[PDB]
């Protein structure tokens, strides 16, 4: 009853039958990236399985190294959607400051549109996921910094209805 | 007065875009 190698058999079975593929346009339109969680598992399901002795596909493996090198990118690329999503949400709720945060969302807008037409397979990808961290670093800083100002000016400019009547 | 497209309305671009490809 142990003998496990029908587990085997169907997991390779399973996987083969989805027929996972990376390749595709990077983004696709709320904004997402096409590189899903599941694509890393499988990665981790041939890493143990190669010590368990099971010999595994060898178009499994093929796609289990295109998920590992493309892992990190994706998880740069995710958070960076996932960053300009929250911020996104954070400056629409409080619509007094989209002014000010203007020129980095017309920033990210812009390097997004640059990136549409690149894909997995681009060599430019690469230098893309290096472009989108740094202006969206910049974006993070700059809304952090008129958030504190900004609640600064709000309670001041509260402070004149309820402050003593003389002109100090 | 530049003001960030909704969620809505950039979405219904993306869609248009995405459609007509």
């Amino acid at each position: 009853k142990l003998n496990t190698q029908e587990i085997f058999d169907d997991w390779a079975r399973k996987v083969q039958q989805r027929n996972l593929g990376v390749s595709g346009r990077i983004f696709a339109i709320k904004l997402k990236v096409n590189f899903l969680p599941e694509i890393i598992t499988l990665s981790k399901e041939v890493r143990n399985l190669k010590w368990l002795g099971f010999r595994v596909p060898l178009a499994i493996v093929n796609k289990a190294h295109q998920a590992n090198q493309l892992y990190p990118f994706a998880i740069s690329l995710i958070e960076s959607v996932r960053t300009y999503e929250r911020t996104c949400e954070k400056v629409e709720e409080r619509n007094t400051i989209s002014l000010l945060v203007a020129g980095l969302k017309k920033e990210v807008q812009a390097l997004i549109a640059e990136g549409i037409a690149l894909v997995w397979e681009s060599y430019k990808l690469d230098p893309y996921v290096q472009r989108l961290a740094e202006t969206v670093f910049n974006f993070q800083e700059k809304v952090d910094d008129l958030l504190i100002i900004e609640e600064k000016i709000d309670l001041e400019v509260r402070s004149l209805e309820t402050c003593v009547y003389d002109h100090k | 007065e530049l003001a960030a497209e909704d969620e809505q309305v950039f979405l219904m671009k993306q869609q248009s875009l995405l459609a007509k490809q």
